[PDB]
Formats: structure tokens, sequence, C-alpha cells
RNA sequence: UUAUCCAUUUAUAGGGAUGAAUU
RNA sequence: UUUGUUUUGUAGCAAUAGUAAUUCGUAAUUAUCCGAAGUGGUAAGGACUAUCCUUGAAAAAAGGAGGGAACGGCUUUGUGCUUUGCUACUCUUAAUACUUGUAUG
RNA sequence: GAGAACUUUGAAGACUGAAGUGGAGAAGGGUUUCUUGUCAACUGUGAUUGAACAAGAGUUAGCCGCUCCUAAGGGAUAGCUGAAAAGUGUUUAAAGGGGUCCCCGUCUCAAAAGGGAAACAGGUUGAUAUUCCUGUGCCAAUAGUAUUAUGAGUUAGAUGGUAACAUAUAUAUAAAUGAACUCCUUUACAUAGGCUUUACACUCGGGGUGCGUUUUCUUUGCACUUUACCU
RNA sequence: ACGGACCAAGGAGUCUAGCAAAUGUGCAAGUGUAUAUGAUUCUUUAAACAUUUUACGCAUAAUUAAUG
RNA sequence: UAAAGCUAAAUAUAUGUAGGAGACCGAUAGCAAACAAGUACCGUGAGGGAAAGAUGAAAUAGUACUCAGGAAUGAGCAAU
RNA sequence: GAUGUUAGGAGGGCAAAUCCGCCGAAUUUAAGCAUAUAAUUAAGCGGAAGAAAAGAAAAUAACUAUGAUUCCUUUAGUAACGGCGAGUGAACAAGGACCAGCUCAAACGGUUAAUCCUUCGUUUGGUGCAAACCUUUCGACGGAAUUGUCGUU
């Protein structure tokens, strides 16, 4: 809820910068990506 | 743009000195690059690097130092001890292992397994 | 009382635990940070996670000619902190943020 | 009863039974018995089974960097002496 | 009775003739 | 020190804040903010009364009491203790200055 | 806007009807929040919308909680069991604290609804507010030595009051000797019934402001008239 | 009566142990060189070759609970 | 010659790493996994557990430009 | 005997294919099933190593005798066991691979613990650029040890 752990915390943090999509600079040189609705992360 | 060689020579006061400057700088640089700028974000690895160095160097003549203190004098701290693995370690030395009862020892030394060639 | 002939381990390298560069990591700008600077002489900087109230504090005091009245902190979910730091009376942040560049 | 075994049901699911557990970091940790479903954590020990084998493939050594391991290996074929630099230049 | 077993307490004076209570 | 009368104050917070206005300007002024009472819907408290073969937690923490251990300071002499001479002393808040790790969250 | 029944604004007409699709919270969720974009798919019709996609941005506390205490309980210490793993928790223990050697004494976790140091009001953001700002407070700390002031007591420890009991109002009621060792009390408690007192809420009558109705009628209908902790 | 909407790919008497008869082949009162050794054997060589300058199997004899 | 002990060799290895192989398998095969695979995802949990390779010699040839389109796209007398 | 954050040390966990103990089934086969069989197996738990374990005869034989273990070829699907059913099932010899033996206890030595260890050292060497190792003999101050170390077999 409202009152987190900060390991819990940190752990939806880590989760929100994956879920971000590629740098698209990289595709000139994902399968991953997660919706808060559909897949939950199972904390 | 500094390079290891160059540091060897100078005293660990001036190092450190070198190293609050490096460090000073990539602050600066940091603060640049969280400001709307991308003139000089490039600049920064280099000083990463060049301040990694520099810290390397320091660390190397700190245990150096140590290492001399700590010359012989049986025990020594865990880190200066010649670092194996635990089971190595644990194991007898060579001349422990080697070492024979004194009876065994003198038959061993009156009948050595001698070469004997057959014709 | 312990009487130790040689010390357990001895870390004979720099110190590892965070100095003022490396705690204090850079102002943030952002509108509201912006607003801040400007209406409450508050400076905003992204800090390390595991900084202090005092450690920041002292950063600041090592870092710039500032004075700290009082810090607010938070955790941002960037996995870094974001310390509010409203500065005495005889400072006009605005003129230290000049200075900070 | 519209608190049914089915959908009524499964509308008052709430509250984990099993949180991340320190050591696995894997939502094993069963909060009202302290004891993490696949490690075992407060027993000295792992926690791992011959009869899941698949279990136990997932958790191996190889499964993870090997940190330290992984260093020291090749050292053996090294067979340097320790504490010992190449000559310079 | 000493082995053993059970109980009791802070293991607290060897057996008989509707206040206070301590250095 | 007590009695009589008057003027104040929304008891301080408090009007500088709100709200409803009215303007003037491109934020400021002004005027308002208070005289009577009923309903008993909530909530809390109080004193009670009744029910029980049901009598309705504990501790941290705090307070009070009994009890009467100990007993001013300074100077000198002998081996913390004893003897001799002198009178501002024992408290207590707040402030301040100084060392000791940087003595407010 | 290429394009609109389902984007936005106005005007109607309607519903939800304080047991609300209204405010706050808990569990659970985890960036869904917000701004600027924005439409490949998804948004079972459309869609320019969106809880979608993209870029950023956003969560500030001595006082609100957790943090401390114990409860049902749990994990362990000593043992003792058991091949061990585990099962038990004083059953035959040399089991840290308080005072000036004695006197106590399993440890630790377990409540974000029990117990508990202390915070309120206005203002402010695109998104935070008992957390930021302004203002006013409160609580806990605060080493030693030395100065200071503040008042007590003495010339080693006040007084009043018949009594119930009261008294230090110094910026601030700070100060009323007290050790060991005890004894209490607070913490600290069920349910039902009514009765009372306060509070908020609602209402009524009047005065004061603005708005509404006016073919006709109405000294009229509605709105605002506010006041926090703390002392 | 059951199975089959359709199509594509996958999809089922195999492999080893010992025995058997069949037949092929070599040798034949013998046969099989087992392990293992040896080599002027070493990409193939984990095979091929060689068998110490009375091993054992099965067979050559059967029969009896059995000393036999 | 029990009720004390030690001791290399031959021997075993479906684990790990590193080599070398095949009358082996050839993307529904072969490890579950030729690919950001014990990954996504599912399960409170013990656990379960995929799908998914190929442009060309060369993208240092990955579609220029023009026209119609809101745009996608389409078309070209154009283009690699 | 307690006690020590005394000085110096060690154990714990991970990893298992081979390995060593324990502990321990059932499906299954017997055309049922109960002994048997699966199987001294799987799972469980504990422990090691590059191998482990075994090992230097309280062995086999009945010979003209062999001579620690282990492993292979074999004995041998044999002796035997088995509702004598299903099934199970060695060993000696023989041919090899490899071959390695030993020391405690006890006997003896008291004209004397001849032993051992901690700490502090002392000075010749050999390598290495260093880091480090590698050896060499020599005494102190402690202890341990007479409830027995060391030498002798
Ligand atoms: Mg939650
Ligand atoms: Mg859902
Ligand atoms: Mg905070
Ligand atoms: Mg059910
Ligand atoms: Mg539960
Ligand atoms: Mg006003
Ligand atoms: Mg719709
Ligand atoms: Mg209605
Ligand atoms: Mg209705
Ligand atoms: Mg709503
Ligand atoms: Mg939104
Ligand atoms: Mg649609
Ligand atoms: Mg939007
Ligand atoms: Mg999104
Ligand atoms: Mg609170
Ligand atoms: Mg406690
Ligand atoms: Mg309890
Ligand atoms: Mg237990
Ligand atoms: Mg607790
Ligand atoms: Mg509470
Ligand atoms: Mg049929
Ligand atoms: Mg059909
Ligand atoms: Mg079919
Ligand atoms: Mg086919
Ligand atoms: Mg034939
Ligand atoms: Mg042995
Ligand atoms: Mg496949
Ligand atoms: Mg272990
Ligand atoms: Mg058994
Ligand atoms: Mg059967
Ligand atoms: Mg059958
Ligand atoms: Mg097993
Ligand atoms: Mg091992
Ligand atoms: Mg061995
Ligand atoms: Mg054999
Ligand atoms: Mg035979
Ligand atoms: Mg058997
Ligand atoms: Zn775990």
């Amino acid at each position: 809820g409202s009152i987190k752990r900060f390991r819990l915390k940190q752990r939806l943090g880590k989760c929100r910068r994956q879920n971000r999509p590629v740098p698209h600079w990289y595709r000139l040189k994902n399968t991953k990506r997660r919706h808060w609705r559909r897949t939950k992360l199972g904390l | 743009n500094v390079k290891a060689y160059e540091l060897r020579t100078l005293k660990k006061k001036e190092l450190l000195d070198k190293l609050d400057e490096l460090k000073k700088e990539l602050s600066g640089l940091r603060i640049s690059k969280a400001l709307g700028n991308s003139a000089k974000n490039s600049k920064i690895h280099g000083v990463r690097k060049n301040v990694a160095r520099v810290l390397t160097v320091y660390n190397q003549k700190r245990k150096m130092e140590l290492r001399q203190l700590y010359k012989n004098k049986k025990f020594k701290p865990y880190n200066l001890r010649k670092k194996l693995t635990k089971n190595k370690r644990l194991q007898l030395s060579p001349k422990q292992k080697a070492a024979m009862t004194l009876r065994q020892k003198k038959k061993v030394q009156n009948f050595p397994q001698r070469k004997y060639l057959v014709v | 009382a312990r009487n130790p002939k040689c010390p357990r381990i001895v870390k004979s390298c720099h110190s590892k635990t965070l100095d003022k560069y490396g705690l204090i990591k850079y102002p943030l700008t952002s509108e509201k940070a912006m607003k801040k600077i400007e209406e409450i002489n508050t400076l905003v900087f992204m800090c390390d996670k595991r900084a202090n109230k005092k450690n920041i504090k002292k950063s600041v005091k090592n870092l710039f000619g500032i004075e700290c009245d009082k810090v607010n902190v938070l955790n941002t979910l960037n996995g870094d902190k974001k310390a509010y730091v409203r500065l005495s009376g005889e400072h006009d942040a605005l003129e230290v943020a000049n200075k900070i560049g | 009863g519209k608190a049914g075994k089915g959908t009524g049901s499964f509308g008052k699911r709430n509250g984990k039974t099993h949180f991340l557990c320190l050591r696995c970091g894997k939502r094993s940790y069963h909060l009202q018995k302290k004891k993490c479903a696949s490690c075992g954590y407060p027993s000295a020990k792992k926690r791992r089974f011959n009869w899941s084998v698949k279990a136990k493939r997932r958790n191996t050594t190889g499964t993870g960097r090997c940190r330290y391991i992984k260093t020291l290996r090749r050292k053996l074929k090294n067979k340097f002496t320790e504490g010992s630099t190449p000559k310079p230049k």
C-alpha cells in the first residue's frame, strides 16, 4: 500500500527502471517489458 | 589524462591532493550533465578513469608500506598473509609430510632404492 | 580487554566509505526545484541513498560556502535521494545557485 | 452465499503468505511461519532435494556469475606463486 | 539409606516447650 | 488592600488569517464578521443502575508514599580517613564561556 | 481535428441522493499520480480519449505512523532426546541489570486498529503537504569545570489552612534534602439500560452584506456572517 | 455401433542380456586369443596386426543323492 | 594370530571446467534452452515452464526522389 | 571444574557424478497375495577425496600347497538360498592389471625425559626487479610431560 518497506520500494524502483524501453540509438549498432495491470510482480 | 608511471614517483600527500582535485572536477562535470548540457558530457569518463588509476596507485603504495612494516615476525595481518585456498592452508607443509620417524629414516639411509642394471 | 599481537584485518586502502564527493551527487534542476530556489531559498540535490541528514549538511558545508537551516530528504523511486536544503537567512540561494553553475 | 468457493472467495484474497526472502530473493518467505519454502532460511542450510532435479539445476553453483570462484579458476593452470607480478618492461 | 524416582523454593532458621515491623 | 461606576477586548492566539462584498489600479484601499433561542441526529464525558456457574489483558513507562543512608565550602598538618582556623554556603532554572570526537532532533 | 453519439466547453434535461461512482484511510496494487506530447496495437462500436504508447517530472516530518512495550503466540539459550534432521523450553545451568560486596534476572522477535513524549491554523504545487511557507506552540534531550543572573532554604532540609487540602505565576510555578530496600497507584479495560452535561450538526427569529424572483403576490428565497491547537 | 471438420510435420515390435532353431562362414576333436601384454601402432588408429624365445569357456562321457 | 592404527598403485566418475570425437541430431529433431532460457509467463507455495534461427556477397547497397494521400500506405516515366 | 571480546588457532555453509556411513519404502514380480521379489534400491539425513573406500591375514586351502587390498577375465548363473514358487546367488582356486610395506600397545632403557610445543630471537645461505619463498643450527624464557614422551624391536 501507501506504506512500504524500504527494500520493497527499492525493488519497485528497479522494476520501473527495467520497464523503460530500449534507448533507440542502440538499435543502430524489448521482450521483457511489463504492464502494471496485466502482469503482477508477485512481490 | 595522467598515467600510472608518472604517479609512482610522487609522494603520498601529493597523490591525495591530485585525487581530490580530480574528484572535484568529476563533481563539476556531473553538475554540468545534470543541467541542460551536452558539451563536456564525454570528458567525464576520462576523468573517472584517471581518478581510478590514482586510487590504484595510492592503494599499491599503501600496501607496500604495510608489507614493509610487517616483514617476518611470525604472525601477520590476514590480508598480508599469503592468501591461498583454505584447504591448501590447512594442509601440512611438504617438509612436515616428509618427516619420517627416526627408525624409518635410519632404514632409508641404510637401504635406499638402488639402481641395479640387469644384464 | 583485547591485546592483539597482530590486527586481524588492516584495510590499508583509501577509505571506501563515501566522502563529500559521491555523497552529494548533483544539483537538481526541474521546474519544481527552480521554483524552490527562487521563492524559498532551498537548494535541491540528488544525493546518495545512504547519506544521512547530518552527513548531507556536512557535505554541503564542505562543497560550498553555504550554511543550512534545515534539510528535508526523501528516497526517489529511481534509487537516489533528493535532499531539500533550506539555507540560513544570511545566504541567497539564487546567488549560491549561480556560483554552483 | 456470495462468498462461495470460486469467484466470491477469490475476492477475499489479500495479504501475502510469502514475502521476498533475504538470501534467495524468491518470494517464498512464509511470513507467519518465518521460514522460506525454497531455502529454509533460518535453518543453516539451503534445503534442496534429490527428488527435485529441475529445482536443483535451476539453483546450482553455475547460476550466478561466481564472483570469486570464477576468478580463482585458471590459477591452478597458471600455478603462479601467490603475491608475484610478471617481470617489468 | 547411598542408587533411583517424585515434589517443593530465592533450594532460606538442626530438633523439642484490613497500622507498622528493614540499614 | 476592599467596595461603586465607566470604557475596552471576538481572553490571549486574532486579524494581519478566512468568507461574502465593494472598489481602484495594472497589487492596494475600504466596509462586514453578531445580538437572541430551539431540535437532539452524532460523539465524548459524568454520575448511576442492571446482567453473569461469562466478572471482562499484560508490560514498557511514569508517579506517589513508607523508610531514614549520607551530608555545607576553603586552608594547614599527620597517616580516603582524623585534628585545628575561618564564613557565604546547599539547591535550582535560564544564559554563557571553555576542553574533551564535530554536544539538537 | 483528416474524421466526433461515447474528446473538451457552454446551454438544457437528468441521475447518484449523505448506508453516494462524495470525502479520507487499511489490505492488495506499484508509478496507475502530473505535465507535454500522442495513436502501430490495445482502449470487445468509434475515439482526436485513456489507467495505452513516448519524454520528462513528482512522494520533503522531532510532533502523522512505523521505530519502544507487552498479548495471543513464534524463533531460539541450558539441557535433555534423536543416526542425524529435527522435537521439546528449567525437567538435575557456574544463564545481563540496579545499588554501595549485596540485590534482582532466560534472551529475542510478535500489534502501521491494544499500550504509547509532543502540532495546530492559514497559504502554496501541474503533481506533496498536521511533512513545504508564514505564523504561533509543544515534547524529549542538554558532559564537566567556571562564570553569570533567577529565586528558595540556612546563619541538616520552607510555609499556610480546624480540616478536606493549598502555596514558588522567576521571560519560564524552575526549587518544598532524601540513598538502600519495600508498598501502592496510573498504564488498565465487559455488556445492556436510561438519565444528564458538553460538542459538532441541523434549525428558528433579528440585524448586516450580495445575489434570485417580480403580469400579479412576497418587510421576500438563497448565499456569507468564520475562529484552530496552545496559555 | 465407436473414432474421424481439414491440412502439414512428428507419430508405434525397438535395443541389450542369455537360450533356440534356421541358414551363411571359418576352423574342426577341437574351437574361441578372455582379460592382458607386444609393436618401427598412433590424422584416420577407440582398428588393424601380433600372442610371450597345461589361463578359462563350451565341446571330447555318461551316470548317481551320494563316498563315487 | 581378533578385540589399536596407517599406507601409493591399478579401479570409478550422468558433477564442474577444459580439450578432442562421431556411420549421432539438424530447429515439432538435438539439452527444457542454436535466439536477452531455466528467460517470459503461470502457481500463495513446494514447483511448473515455453515460443522464438536463416534478407543479401555487400545494408560502409535497408528503400532516395516525384505524385496521390490526414496518415498509413499506394503508384511511378523513378531507385539499391 | 567454571570463567575470560585473554594469546594463538579450528569447526559451521555451499557443491556430488564417482565415494563412504547411517536411515529407509512402496509401486512392481509372483498372472491373486501374506513369506519372498522390487532392494540391503529411491527418497531422507550426515560425511570425504582427486579418487574415496579397502588393505599387510585370528586369510584360503587340504596341494608338490598358496600368501595385504583393489580391479579386470573367470569360477558361475555354479555351490547354495527360495509358499524349493516367482525368483535370488556368492567364494576358493586359475589368467592377468598393479604390486609396498608397515607403527603404535605391550618386552627392554632411571649413572636421571634421552622427548615435545608456544613466544622472543640470533646468522650462514639459494632464488626473484620486487612481493615473497626456500632451507640451515642455535640458545634463551615459559610450559606439556612420571596417570609416560622419546629411543630400542
Ligand atoms: Mg502493503
Ligand atoms: Mg488484476
Ligand atoms: Mg522522511
Ligand atoms: Mg475447495
Ligand atoms: Mg497465514
Ligand atoms: Mg482581514
Ligand atoms: Mg466504450
Ligand atoms: Mg433522484
Ligand atoms: Mg433511485
Ligand atoms: Mg472519486
Ligand atoms: Mg492520468
Ligand atoms: Mg475500439
Ligand atoms: Mg495525457
Ligand atoms: Mg506507461
Ligand atoms: Mg505520534
Ligand atoms: Mg526488550
Ligand atoms: Mg508470550
Ligand atoms: Mg521450537
Ligand atoms: Mg518488538
Ligand atoms: Mg496504536
Ligand atoms: Mg469402444
Ligand atoms: Mg466425432
Ligand atoms: Mg483428431
Ligand atoms: Mg510423416
Ligand atoms: Mg548354427
Ligand atoms: Mg584405513
Ligand atoms: Mg526445440
Ligand atoms: Mg559441512
Ligand atoms: Mg532398518
Ligand atoms: Mg502381483
Ligand atoms: Mg497381473
Ligand atoms: Mg539416496
Ligand atoms: Mg571435499
Ligand atoms: Mg585411504
Ligand atoms: Mg571376482
Ligand atoms: Mg558354464
Ligand atoms: Mg537380493
Ligand atoms: Zn530463501
